[PDB]
């Protein structure tokens, strides 16, 4: 296949440290995830990720109120602004200090940033999308004013509605009223009187009454009335009241001014929202047990967005109907493994948190969570039928769920209690094999009887990787006694051919055409064996090819460090020629299985907040007392719930304390897609789903000198030779041109062009018509095309079956979309109409 | 000695199972005591092999 | 070593799988997905001896057979099958 | 300072120490030369790795082998395993990793027993 | 102007021109050194090393010719209108223009220097002096020196002010005269004569730290220092050669540094534009000399191509730091130590660039997906025989690749004092470079110090070997370079034929380096061990395929299967790698003589530049030409690709850049350059283009207007059942909206209070959702039914939100009972019309399903709409028979073809 894998979207995590946003239309939700910014489109279920990549985690996100410009600032003040309708990075910039507040003016010309003590208001830069004759200048941001008249952290900044005044809410118990330019009857005034520091300072609609909301759970309304001794008036405090959340301090508040309502999110996870000017409690509820990090109201005012930091826990809540709009939960531990569904539309992850969850590929949302496990869940796997999912976890139970009723119809457990860490299933969906660390046997249950079938044995060590053969006849185990075992079970003689290696086995995988096996050992090398004559046919030592390291707390060079120099998990591509390998390191490698060269390397995370994401640290970060990312910085915290250190000493695998400062990066799981064209990797940053780039790259197949888009459209419109025009379009491989031609030819010469089509271009045509079925609104046309293709080249595909399996699978999934989406509807409609006509 | 062991596993010579361990606080249970070994390309492993005169440079 | 297993029961309702899912605006299941009632027909009804009528008996296949309409040889063979089962246990 | 690589070869009870040093090209076994040490019909099994990898690869090395234990066939297999593993480890340690990979590729394409000794365990059909 | 590339920045350029920099002290800790690019100003900070702080924008239309830096603003005068160009004086602040100055109309002279003091600013142009009131930025008057001789009226040197002298500038003239002018009344108050009148012209003049002692350096040679109100010479030094006139002097104002002990003050540094060495005088006893810093920059010579000369020296105030700016694109600062008596200083900061125009460019390949990407590191090989890694992100991390201790080697030799020069001691000038960071081990590439170009392997394989290979001008060796260490590699490959190298390439694997001489041989070397592996041809007829002439442009496929080579004259040969044998030769012998090649991986495309002034793109897989381009009028200087593969860019000798769109085989861009471009390089992501001009030292960077905004340019120049566009999720949640709201209800209800606030405030666009489109739906349907087109109604039902759609479908009714009022009958007729038209099949199905699901009572009770239901049943039956036959046949055939073996 074409190894041109750009970075498509992040997935599997929904919210992280950072601040939410709503698009000014009110549909799109901008949420930070690690060091990228994910758009959730809600009016249609979709999601994507902007192509920029920060160096540290996202701290603040602002958006130009027109809607086009987004500006994201990480920690340490590195900032990137991008254009959202054409998703391209535009400008980089460095606020010198950590940014702690950010707000764009509703007039759109200005934006204010609150650094630690400072407040700087800047001009919004002109963009090439906005000006007609303009390109990128060198220094786009123009600083308009500085203000250092504060005394502590500036935590909030809010504009007015006419964009002439703004408010700054500090940590030294003060709000301040600033103006843009010098007004006539204005002074840059202060507002004090509080007990534990202001969280927010908002304006009313008619900008005469303002509100301050303070961390002790208090809210004060200020107005401009005269001093109580009567030119001489003063911004004084007309009334006060308190939220009575008992043992809790409110973290984050927001105020919709057009409707005059205020939402507040506390530390015991119970938020509450209040109709403000008379302070009537509208309602209140508990979204989460931990804390509520950020609230943001819709522009219209009917939707609220809450983000909780310690877990994923993003939720948009629709307050006048008392119901969620979405409540998504990103993993709070390391994702141990994943698999795709054989349809390819949705993927499923098992994490060391205990919960497994099925996410959808489009729309980025977890669509179901299974939580029947009482500890961390190791490997999960599907059958060929794609409706039954088998999970194996550390609680000593291999569970077997159904995906059309969502109930674990089987639970398997060995009689002596083990802790299953690797598993596999016969592709017929009938036999489940599993193995642990605590016992060097390998158990086999059947799924239709429910009892243990047998305990295979012969291993002088714990089994560490398992694989069933995709034809459904061979088991393969790989175990720390430096051995692999070709188990033959289903025949009348259960035999076990040994394969001697040099070191421990860490991963086993099968080629789709089941004749080849690849095993990844502890040296860091891949050995490719042939399953018929059990002889090694290839081998690649990729220790140097994967070594990327120097985690903090490591006194070896990244060159000499051992433990990051192997391949944890390998998988074959759906073509059968590209192996993908990933270990405990920054790099994911992609080899070929015939030429055995490194086709392409990828870096999983440029995020500097994780541990091992650059292979050379610097003496600036090393102080005299060890590394500066190692000093226990918990003590300078204001919340006791964040000050307590309930960590357990020496707990590499997950503990409920989970200090988790600078987590390690590890590519814990990888998997291709059954649709081809994409793969993904569960890493500690999240779940990266890479795809191909076929729209941004011109890649012809076998071009001549005299084939242009102009010449293709000319032989379409002028001479009208549809076959020749279509072959020229596929030869150019420009998707817009191919769509133009294929939509232009009529639906009666389809049999003609398909009969005279070339077999070399058949499979790419099948892939194209399947994608056109899944995307285009010309469904009867596309189905006519597929029927003509299969009725003409029937015996060719059936004779091949190995070169065209992914093409047939994607055609099947598009046709099943059509069938189970519309024809069931038509049948139910016509039967209901028949009964209603027959009374 | 215990000081020598702490110096070693801080230098990162000692895996248990398949993953190296750099924290000297890892609590080895009675099933992992049979698996705490040296790491793959360790100079310590080379020195042990050179003492027993079985140093396999392949 | 994880734990000894202990019997834990979980009750399921008749609500659809689209009530089992997590909170999101539109479901990932299609139009066929959404009518699957999260419990099988075997559980919404199963003919058994504890739910038969008075005179009739239900057979192994799930077909109601009346004690009046059965001939004598059918009664004898059914008594023999019951005796064989009881001897097996 | 001087480049040297020691490697071990195994058979049933035949072990083979092979120490490879940069030299004029000679190969000795128990002092006696390679064309002499064997029964006169297993010398081809001795020359198999040199004949696979070509003589230009062994043009720069000098291999001295000691062997003891096991019978005639066992010692011959031990020496050929020591030869193959010696030249592969020397090319791993003192010339380019690509050349090491090409050598190991040719040797594995011939026969895996040239590199990894597969002992005969007892596991008959249980 | 261009339709694709807009100029972004002239990177690689810190001080190229004859105009001096100027410094300003910020605070008590930092200094801004602001120097001239040529079209803008660069301000560097001193406390933070010498990182860049500001680059001025917008670019002034002429060359900048005088700078000064007052409190926070920087004043820049530009434009010599004696030849064509426009002129002006601009006021920048933080790098943005904030003011312009009103120039006099009758000013036809370039502006030499600017001087700000008091409340005035003063521009000494050439023979006349303009003055401005700075508090209001307005003109004041014009000072006109008069003379008896036309030459002697010219104002060389300049005008400096003394510290305590109120409103009095000191101008120097072309004769040895120095005139003191009161600027306020515009009145000449004094003139002072040079001693020993054989000395001709005041070359420079500078106030001393002593009060009212001026230092005048004459072009006849003498340095004088004089009381400017006693007109008595304090000191007179024969400190200038008649051919080497002193051009700049500066006094150390700290308070020590002389007396042969470091305890006494009075040190003066001086610099002559024809030398590269500066001189330090200790002025205690009689004004003795105390040292010379030899070769502060490149020594200017008239024969060499490397520029040289010292522009300015300024001792920084109250500090031992001396900052010097060369004409050779360099800015260095030196410092005097205290505890050992250092007569001549040591170096503590240096920014530098190329001292000659740039010859070849190469963006470093992408750190696979890392933060560097393909648009951070540029590699420029320059005619001063140097190799720099410029950095597009921060201008302070741009480093010269070291070729060994070259300056130490020269100073242990004698190249600094008076034989060859330092450029001659470096490597030869670079012609081509080829790199791959597939094995660049970063900072610890090979631990320890390594020998350089000599002409152990486990450590190399553990960390990483060389990464850049470089073919020089006429040397029989091609050099290697580490990249992670920014130092020269340990290997220098011969070619085999002894002929000079012509083109070099390197594998994508980072292992093999292929050199190709101008004789024909193509040798291949493993880089890690530096060893000869393969020769082409090894030793069609096997062993006979050798090129007859020079070899230009070899490049290796990333699969390590084929190397493709292009001869100078004749042929293009595909060679099989591992056996090393010829495989396929395509001959363009009698009609062309190929001058270059470039490669596109990920597209497998090659582009040959042919010296009949044409470009041929050929596919490496099918082995036949696919595109040709005929645009040039001169020799193709440099050409490259885009990583998209959509553009191929060519800059010829005709000073014109052409950009061809490759798939439609057309031109898109054709723009003229002010100077002919020498080398071109596109970045490995599509943002930056890098052009090295001719004559200009330091390269130009263009952005990508197309990657930002869509451009309309395509101007070739010369000089059936259908679905809908409605969201699937939308009509599906309309179908299922009871249970979706059931699950979106929370588990526990919210704790609403007992005193529940009745009348929650109005939210959304007037009481309803903000997502219903703003302008009666029954009125729409009924008026359409009075008419015949329900299409307005169906479009409205499409654009409704799902909850509102279910509501406006539940709120239909029978009404009065007449045939033209019942919403149900008209709704069924609308669905029937859409079904006949075959437009929104899935939508009509979903609406009919929900309609029968919640309206079956009325439709089972009545019959006036059961007739329309009968018509609907007919149409639905025909359409469902056709579509179900189609879908079922396709699904069954696909299932059988996937699994036919049972």
């Amino acid at each position: 296949m074409k190894t041109n894998f750009k970075f498509s979207n992040l997935l599997g995590t929904v919210y992280c440290r950072g601040n939410l946003l709503f698009s000014p239309d009110g549909t799109h939700l901008f949420s930070p995830v690690g060091n990228r910014v994910t758009v959730f489109n809600l009016v249609e279920n979709k999601s994507y990720t902007f192509p920029f990549a920060h160096r540290k985690n996202i701290s603040r996100i602002g958006l130009t109120p027109q809607g086009n410009l987004l500006l994201s600032i990480d920690e340490d003040g590195q900032a990137i602004l991008t254009n959202v309708p054409r998703r391209v990075v535009l400008y980089h910039f460095s606020f010198k200090s950590p940014v702690t507040a950010l707000a764009f003016s509703p007039s759109g010309r200005h934006f204010v940033v609150g650094l630690k003590r400072k407040i700087e208001v800047w001009h919004v830069p002109s963009t090439p999308d906005t000006n007609e004759d303009g390109d990128l200048e060198f220094a786009p941001f123009v600083r308009h004013h500085t203000h250092m008249q504060h005394f502590d952290d500036v935590r909030h900044l809010e504009w007015s509605s006419d964009s002439r005044f703004f408010l700054s809410a500090s940590k030294d118990l003060t709000a301040r009223i600033w103006s843009l330019d010098t007004e006539e009857g204005f002074v840059p005034t202060v507002l004090s009187g509080h007990r534990q520091g202001v969280v927010g300072a908002y304006f009313s609609k008619d900008q005469e009454t303002i509100y301050t909301v303070s961390k002790d759970g208090a809210v004060f309304e200020w107005k401009y009335v005269a001093k109580p001794g009567h030119e001489d008036m003063q911004w004084r405090i007309v009334n006060k009241h308190f939220f009575m959340q008992n043992a809790a301090t409110l973290r984050c508040a927001a105020y919709h001014a057009e409707s005059n309502l205020l939402v507040a999110g506390f530390s015991n996870g119970i938020f509450g929202l209040y109709e403000m000017p008379d302070f009537n409690l509208i309602h209140t509820l508990s979204i989460s047990q931990n804390e509520i990090d950020f609230v943001t109201i819709n522009k219209s005012g009917e939707w609220l967005a809450f983000g909780a930091s310690k877990l994923g826990q993003l939720l948009v809540w629709e307050w006048q109907s008392e119901s969620y709009i979405l409540k998504q939960q990103g993993h709070f531990d390391a994702m141990n493994s994943l698999v795709y569904s054989p349809d390819g539309q949705r993927i499923v992850t098992a994490a060391d948190d205990g919960k497994i969850k099925v996410w959808d590929v489009e729309s980025g949302f977890c669509i179901v969570t299974f939580t029947e496990h009482t500890s961390g869940v190791t490997a999960c796997e599907f059958a060929k039928k794609g409706s039954v999912l088998f999970t194996a976890s550390l609680d000593g139970s291999v569970r077997a769920w159904d995906l059309i009723r969502y109930r674990n119809f089987r639970t398997f457990t060995a009689p002596e209690r083990l802790s299953f860490t690797c598993m596999a299933v016969d592709p017929s969906g009938e036999v489940i094999a599993a193995g642990s660390i605590d016992s060097f046997d390998i158990h086999i249950w059947s799924v239709q009887t429910g009892q243990l079938l047998d305990r295979l044995s012969g291993h002088e060590g714990p089994v560490s990787s398992l694989a069933f053969a995709p034809d459904g006849s061979v088991l393969v185990s790989g175990s720390w006694d430096r051995t692999a075992r070709i188990w033959s079970i289903f025949s009348r003689t259960q035999t076990s051919e040994p394969l001697q290696l040099q070191s421990d086995v860490l991963d086993v995988a099968f080629r789709p055409d089941s004749k080849q096996i690849a095993i990844s050992t502890l040296d860091g090398q891949l050995t490719f064996w042939s399953v018929s004559e059990a002889q090694q046919v290839s081998g690649v030592d990729g220790r140097r090819d994967v070594s990327g390291g120097r985690r903090i707390t490591d006194r070896r060079t990244a060159a000499n460090v051992a433990g990051t120099k192997n391949f944890n998990t390998i998988r074959y591509s759906m073509d059968g020629t590209c192996l993908l390998a990933g270990g405990n390191s920054k790099y994911i490698c992609l080899y070929s299985t015939t030429t055995m060269v490194l086709l392409k390397k990828f870096t999983v995370s440029v995020n500097l907040s994780l541990s091992g994401t650059q292979e050379f640290l610097n003496s600036k970060l090393m102080t005299e007392a060890g590394p500066v990312g190692l000093l226990d910085d918990q003590g300078e915290a204001s919340d006791l719930e964040d000050r307590i250190d309930r960590s357990l000493p020496g707990s590499k695998r997950g503990d409920p304390g989970a200090r988790k400062k600078f987590p390690e990066v590890r590519v814990s799981g990888v998997a291709f897609s059954p649709t081809g064209n994409s793969f993904c990797a569960a890493s500690t940053e999240g779940l990266l789903v890479y795809s191909l780039d076929n729209t941004v790259q011109f890649d012809p197949f076998d071009l001549n000198m005299e084939i242009t888009p102009a010449s293709t459209l000319a032989v379409l419109e002028k001479e009208k030779d549809y076959l020749k025009a279509l072959v020229m379009a596929f030869r150019l491989n420009e998707a817009g041109l191919i769509t133009r031609v294929y939509q232009a030819i009529p639906y009666t010469d389809i049999g003609l062009v398909v009969e005279q089509f070339p077999t070399v271009y058949v499979p790419r045509l099948l892939r194209f018509v399947a994608a056109q079925t899944e995307q285009s609104p010309h469904m009867e046309f596309c189905l006519l095309w597929i029927r003509a293709l299969i009725d003409k080249h029937g015996p060719w595909l059936a004779a091949n079956r190995g070169k065209v399996d992914v093409e047939l699978r994607v055609v099947a999934r598009a046709v099943a979309k059509m069938r189970d989406e519309i024809r069931r509807l038509a049948d139910e409609n016509v039967y209901m109409v028949d009964y209603l006509l027959n009374q | 000695t215990v000081q020598a062991a702490t110096k070693l596993i801080e230098q990162g010579h000692v895996r248990v199972g398949v993953e190296e361990v750099r924290d000297p606080a890892f609590l080895v249970t009675r099933n992992m005591e049979d698996f705490v070994t040296w790491t793959v390309g360790s100079k310590i492993k080379q020195n042990i092999m050179k003492y027993r005169d079985k140093l396999d440079d392949f | 070593k994880p734990k000894p297993p202990a019997p834990t029961l979980t009750v399921v309702s008749d609500v659809a799988t689209v009530a089992m899912e997590d909170a999101q605006p539109a479901t990932a299941q299609g139009v066929a997905g959404g009518e699957t009632s999260m419990i099988a027909p075997q559980e919404v009804y199963a003919p058994s001896k504890d739910t038969a009528e008075k005179g009739e008996v239900v057979t192994k296949a799930g077909i109601p057979i009346a004690k009046q309409e059965m001939s004598r040889e059918e009664k004898l063979r059914r008594r023999r099958r019951e005796k064989e089962r009881i001897r097996k246990a | 300072s001087v480049q040297a690589v020691q490697v071990f070869g195994k058979k049933k009870n035949a072990t083979a120490v092979a120490r490879c040093v940069q030299g004029k090209g000679l190969i000795k076994v128990n002092g006696k030369p390679l064309k002499l040490f064997a029964p006169e019909i297993l010398r081809a099994k001795l020359y198999e790795p040199i004949l696979i990898l070509g003589t230009d690869k062994f043009a720069d090395v000098d291999i001295r082998i000691r062997v003891a234990g096991g019978g005639h066939t066992s010692q011959v297999y031990a020496v050929r395993q020591a030869i193959a593993k010696s030249i592969v480890a020397y090319y791993a340690k003192y010339v380019d990793e690509h050349s090491k990979n090409l050598l190991k590729q040719e040797l594995i394409q011939f026969d895996r027993s040239l590199l990894v000794a597969d002992p005969r365990r007892c596991e008959p059909k249980k | 102007g261009s339709a694709i590339f807009a100029p972004y920045r002239t990177i690689g350029l810190i001080s190229p021109t004859g105009v001096p920099f100027t410094s300003i002290p910020l605070g008590k800790t930092t200094f801004q050194i602001t120097t001239s690019v040529g079209r803008a100003l660069q301000t560097y900070d001193l406390k933070r090393g010498l990182n860049l702080v500001f680059v001025t924008r917008p670019q002034t239309p002429s060359d900048i010719t005088a700078t000064h830096a007052w409190k926070e603003r920087v004043y820049a005068a530009f434009g010599d209108p004696r030849n064509g160009e426009p002129q002006g004086l601009w006021v920048f602040q933080r790098g943005k223009k904030v003011a312009e100055l009103p120039l006099p109309s009758d000013l036809d002279q370039p502006i030499k220097q600017i001087l700000i003091f008091g409340g005035w600013i003063v521009a000494c142009a050439l023979t006349r002096i303009e003055v401005w009131k700075a508090a209001t930025l307005e003109h004041y008057t014009t000072i006109f020196p008069a003379a008896s001789k036309k030459g002697d009226n010219e104002l060389t040197g300049g005008a400096i002010n003394m510290p305590t002298f109120l409103n009095k500038i000191f101008v120097g003239r072309k004769d040895g005269w120095v005139e003191i002018w009161n600027v306020s009344t515009g009145k000449l108050i004094y003139t002072l004569l040079p001693p020993s009148p054989d000395c001709g012209a005041v070359t420079c003049l500078q106030p001393t730290p002593a009060l009212s002692l001026l230092a005048i350096a004459y072009s006849g040679g003498p340095l004088v220092i004089q009381n400017v109100l006693t007109d008595k010479t304090v000191l007179l030094l024969e400190a200038g050669t008649d051919d080497a006139p002193v051009t700049s002097i500066s006094f150390r104002t700290d308070g020590l540094g002389a007396g042969q002990d470091g305890r006494k003050d009075g040190v003066m540094a001086t610099a002559t534009s024809v030398s590269g060495d500066v001189t330090f005088w200790d002025l205690n006893k009689g004004g003795r000399i105390m040292g010379v810093l030899r070769s502060a920059h490149n020594p200017p010579s008239r024969h060499n191509i490397v520029r040289g000369g010292i522009s300015k020296i300024e001792f920084l105030a109250g500090q031992p730091v001396i900052v010097t700016s060369g004409l050779d694109n360099s800015l260095k600062t030196w410092i005097f130590d205290e505890s050992p008596f250092s007569p001549v200083p040591r170096i503590l900061h240096q920014r530098s660039g190329h001292a000659a125009p740039v010859r070849c460019l190469h963006f470093l390949p992408s750190d696979f997906d890392g933060a560097e990407g393909g648009n951070k590191w540029l590699l420029s090989g320059g005619k001063d025989r140097s190799l720099w890694g410029w950095s597009l992100r921060r201008d302070g991390q741009s480093a010269e690749l070291s070729q060994g201790a070259i300056r130490k080697k020269a100073r242990k030799m004698g190249l600094l004092a008076g034989t060859t020069t330092l450029e001659d001691l470096k490597a030869p000038e670079i012609t081509c470079i080829a790199s791959s960071l597939n094995r660049d081990g970063g900072m610890g590439a090979i631990p320890g110090k390594q020998m350089i170009w000599d002409k152990n392997a486990e450590l190399s394989g553990n960390t990483g070997w060389e990464s850049v290979v470089t073919a020089h001008k006429d040397d029989p060796y091609a050099r290697t370079w580490f990249w992670g260490r920014r130092r020269a590699g340990r290997w220098a490959f011969k070619t085999g034929d002894g002929e000079p190298v012509s083109t070099v390439a390197i594998s994508s694997c980072g292992t093999f380096a292929l050199v190709g001489s101008t004789g024909g041989s193509i040798d291949m070397f493993n880089l890690q061990s530096g060893r000869h592996r393969q020769r082409f041809p090894s030793r069609f007829a096997p062993g006979t395929g050798r090129h007859t002439n020079a070899v230009t442009g070899i490049v290796v496929d990333p699969l390590n299967r084929h190397v493709v080579s292009c001869s100078l004259d004749g042929k293009v040969k595909f060679w099989d790698f591992i056996t090393g044998n010829l495989v396929d030769e395509i001959d363009w012998a009698p009609m062309t003589k190929i001058i270059g090649c470039r490669y596109h991986p990920g597209n497998d495309l090659i582009a040959f530049a042919c010296d009949d002034r044409s470009i041929r793109v050929v596919d490496i897989e099918t082995k036949n030409t696919i595109r040709e381009f005929w645009g040039c009028r001169g020799d193709i200087n440099d050409f490259c690709f885009s990583p998209d593969g959509r553009w191929i860019v060519a800059a010829s000798q005709d000073s014109i850049i052409r950009v061809w769109d490759l798939p439609t085989a057309h031109l898109i861009d054709a723009f003229r350059l002010e100077q002919p471009c020498t080398a071109l390089a596109f970045s490995h992501t599509g943002e930056y283009l890098a052009g090295a001009m001719e004559g200009s030292l330091g390269v130009q960077i263009w952005t990508n207007r197309t990657l930002f905004r869509h451009v309309p340019t395509r101007q070739i120049s010369e000089s059936m059942m259908t679905l809908s566009l409605v969201p699937r999720s939308r009509w599906q949640t309309l179908l299922h909206i009871d249970i979706i709201k059931a699950r979106n209800k929370p588990k526990e209800p919210p704790k609403a209070p007992e005193k529940a606030p009745f009348f929650l405030p109005p939210v959304g666009q007037n009481g309803i959702s903000s997502l219903i489109p703003q302008e009666t739906f029954t009125s729409k349907l009924l008026v359409g039914g009075a008419k015949g087109d329900y299409t307005d109604f169906i479009e409205h039902l499409k654009a409704l939100p799902p909850a509102a759609a279910d509501l406006e479908l539940r709120s239909l009714s029978i009404g009065n009972g007449d045939e033209a009022t019942n919403e149900l009958l008209h709704f069924i007729r609308a669905l029937t019309s859409r079904l006949v038209a075959r437009r929104d099949y899935e939508l009509t199905q979903a609406w009919m399903t929900v309609f029968l699901r919640l309206h079956f009572d009325l439709i089972m009770e009545n019959e006036e709409l059961l007739q329309a239901l009968g018509e609907w049943r007919e149409h639905q039956a025909r359409e469902r028979d056709r579509l179900s036959e189609l879908v079922g046949y396709c699904g069954g055939v696909v299932s059988f073809l996937r699994s036919p073996r049972t």
